């Protein structure tokens, strides 16, 4: 257990997927929502991940 | 290379003085045809991340 | 993001605003004019939506003072903390105002500098690409605040109407007329203005401060320091979801939709019980939430003078119960078991009601990390004794000849006293229907 | 190679070209009577393209300063700079001029000193087997630097057709009419020479420069002595791509051809942010590329007097964005990125537009190589409001019966007005058209 806390900060990615998939604090996704919705309005293409990458990268 | 070709014909158009101008917009609509063509082409690609550099910047060169 | 534009005006909301940004940097670990901690962001992970954002790490405040008084703003200067606000954004040095004391004055000064009063406060608009909205933090005693104050009400509806408009606005004393006597007509003709030219407000009554201020704080001449240390605590205190991290309403606009019913009913009782530094030696062995809300809806913390008999025939319809720090969220659900059992809050009969209770942790300081604090945020329909309170004041001082003649001479041509004196009828008569 | 001969003339374009060769000398790391410093070659890898090129590691400028006014020029031979200047390649000592202020001063006078003023400027032109081009670095205000600088557009288009015409021209001051009053006489005669006789110009608002001059800059008393820092920045900032070692677009006709849509359409607009000193302190954090281009297209640094609600109705067709220095490329397609988000520029519906952005590295100096700098060369079709200006300004003149009698007895036959007007007008409905 001393091993991950030196390297690797193994349950510190336990406290960290909360906030991202179980939505712990919320101003990550909120931000993030509030930019995501001009895509999601319409339907998805070929062309929509190359986008969704840099709005996510602009939302952090 | 089409490209290069049109442009030595309408220098040679300048120096020697319209069917030509007309011949020389549709040689550019047919430049601008065939790059969304190749706009196309790179969307059904592999779908990897060079995928989505190339897919960029032909939507970036389609909205000039 | 969320960046909010607040709108300190007047005599008293340049005060209230003045140690409402003072009581700011204390929680975020910073210091006006510089950053000597490192507990800014360890601790606090959201500093940028009230302050602007950072060009040196200097989180420059968005905010706009104006006033006719200059007596403010010189108290303002050789404090401190004034070295935080720009001498830009608002006034630079030498800055006045009118005489002055009308309704009248401040209402016909808004359209000659109208060309002024709209270029510097809108170069904060454009900062961010999404505005939240703007809070009017101005008053409604005196003629300073009210009488400027009910212009933006109407140019800002139109201009910016995409935009959540709700005022921290604080109401006047009733307890003797001799200073002042202007008092019933300048608050009537901004009260107008608050509900259908605004969404929400958030009363602050002048006669529950001093029954609170000799309550457990013990002063023997009531003075103008002391309006300040109420008043400034809960307004960090309801962006507390804002502010530092929380999930739900953590927006202005997630708090203000979950309370209010209608428009034109949207005032909203407060309540704050914490207010004493001899707590501090017996919050060591582990006092629970299970008594904090116990007290709230109980008739004592409340900032709004009501009728103690009139809560029979009165239901409430939203009540919000902010926990804030040390929580023991193994027992907040347990706290909100009991609510049921004594049915403290009349329900109304024709719909669902709703206790919200939330939470967000406060700042990394030691007065702030062990005592609990309950911030509420009550909507009751008893708020129409105030109503019948300012209306009988007013309908006596008309047939006493009391200012008809000394009022009308400036840019007041027709008898606009029952226009607003309908419209406060109005708001009377369907708070009562709205219960069937 | 690549050299330009720069023709500067007039009361106020020598004077503007004056400190563009004392600026060129600070950046290329030389002295103007020696080279002291070992910083001109390993920093700078490209020096002769505006100079002539070395006999002695000295590098004349290829200049020529005629004027009639000799105030001028007597007060830069006391200046230690002039040394660099060569007393044969333009005049001698003791050089005067007329008496004299007139535009048909100078337009007379071109032809009797015909011999003298195409024998000593072409012998700089066989210098280099390779000539770009000509830049006339005259001016528009008073009759001195218009009346001379309409003649050479036109016998410099037939004697040498094949090279690059474009001016860095300022336009004069409309505040009032009263020192001057033939400024709509002189401004439009050499207006119509500078579209059908020029191919480019780059136009340099009098109006605009006090709009700036007061803004960061705080002066109360305008002097003529601000009018030379806003201008021989920009000069040696528009050669960046042409004097530093750059790729594409490194010469000055690989600028003006991707930005001129049309003949008689060529009035670029500029614009320049970092003009303040104290920035520097705060440049230490890497201040980033993201956030120098957000400002150039909203209507700050703007140098043209234009309508503020006419752009929505007018369109850009081509936008320079040239940033300087430090870039940190890596983030600059990032900056290209939020461009189509916002639409700040208007795009016309006809045809595409284009946001070029370009790159170069600055002098090997601290503030140089440590603040990022803005350089605009803008294309907008609301250029056509200081042509209703002018043009409003100079038929309102004729009717008054003002210099149609004090104007006619030299030179002037036949009544020339109209042939200004209609041309003038000619540029004004094709701009309009262009947006179909």
């Amino acid at each position: 257990l001393d091993v991950l806390n030196k390297n690797y900060n193994l349950l510190e990615h336990m406290q960290a997927m909360r906030r991202y998939l179980l939505l712990g604090q919320g101003d990550f996704i909120r931000h993030l929502m509030d930019l995501l919705k001009p895509e999601l309005v319409r339907p998805a293409t070929t062309l929509y991940q190359h986008n969704l990458t840099g709005i996510l990268e602009t939302a952090v | 290379s089409k490209l290069m070709s049109v442009c030595v014909m309408f220098t040679n158009c300048l120096q020697r003085f319209e069917s030509t101008i007309n011949n020389f917009d549709s040689n550019f609509s047919a430049h601008l045809m065939d790059l969304l063509d190749k706009l196309s082409m790179y969307s059904t690609s592999d779908c990897e991340h060079s995928m989505i550099n190339i897919i960029y910047r032909l939507d970036f060169n389609g909205f000039y | 993001p969320r960046e909010i534009i607040t709108l300190q005006l007047g005599q008293c909301g340049n005060q209230i605003g003045f140690e409402f940004w003072k009581q700011l940097c204390a929680e975020h670990g910073i210091s006006p004019e510089g950053i000597v901690e490192e507990f800014a962001t360890e601790g606090t992970d959201r500093k940028d939506v009230f302050f602007y954002q950072a060009d040196d790490e200097h989180y420059i405040p968005r905010a706009v003072l104006l006033d006719l008084e200059p007596r403010v703003i010189h108290s303002i200067l050789n404090s401190p903390y004034a070295n935080l606000y720009n001498p830009e954004n608002i006034y630079l040095s030498e800055h006045g105002g009118g005489a002055g004391n009308n309704w009248a004055s401040g209402f016909s000064q808004g359209e000659k500098i109208h060309e002024d009063i709209f270029d510097i406060i809108d170069r904060e608009a454009d900062g961010s690409d999404s505005l939240e909205g703007f809070v009017l933090c101005h008053s409604i005693a005196g003629g300073t605040g009210s009488g400027l104050g009910s212009y933006l009400l109407e140019r800002l509806n139109d201009r910016y109407p995409k935009k959540l408009v709700q005022t921290y606005s604080v109401f006047p004393n009733q307890d003797e007329m001799s200073h002042v006597v202007v008092q019933p007509y300048n608050s009537l003709l901004t009260l107008k203005r608050l509900t259908q030219n605004a969404d929400c407000v958030v009363v602050l009554d002048n006669t529950a401060l001093n029954r609170i201020a000799t309550d457990r704080l013990h002063i023997q001449n009531p003075s103008f320091s002391q309006i300040n240390q109420l008043v400034s605590t809960i307004m960090s205190a309801s962006t507390t979801t804002l502010r530092y991290p929380g999930y739900m309403n953590n927006d202005l606009i997630g708090l203000i939709a979950s309370l209010i019913p209608t428009p034109r009913l949207h005032f909203l009782m407060t309540g704050y019980t914490p207010l004493t530094t001899d707590q501090s030696v017996a919050s060591v062995r582990k006092t629970t939430v299970l008594d904090v809300m116990r007290r709230l809806l109980q008739p004592k913390n409340v900032m709004v003078s009501t009728g103690r008999d009139r809560q029979t025939n009165h239901c409430y319809i939203a009540i919000l119960n902010i926990i804030q720090g040390e929580v023991d969220p193994t027992q907040v659900h347990k706290s909100l078991q009991r609510i049921r059992e004594r049915k403290l809050a009349n329900f109304i009969p024709w719909g669902p009601a709703s206790i919200q209770v939330a939470l967000s942790r406060k700042s990394p300081y030691l007065p702030s990390a062990h005592r609990v604090s309950g911030l509420m945020m009550a909507n009751h329909t008893n708020i129409s004794s105030l109503f019948e309170r300012t209306c009988r004041q007013y309908d006596k001082l008309r047939k006493r000849e009391a200012f008809l003649e000394q009022f009308r001479k400036e840019d007041i041509f027709k008898d606009n006293f029952d226009e607003l004196d309908n419209s406060r009828e109005i708001v009377q008569q369907l708070i009562d229907e709205y219960h069937a």
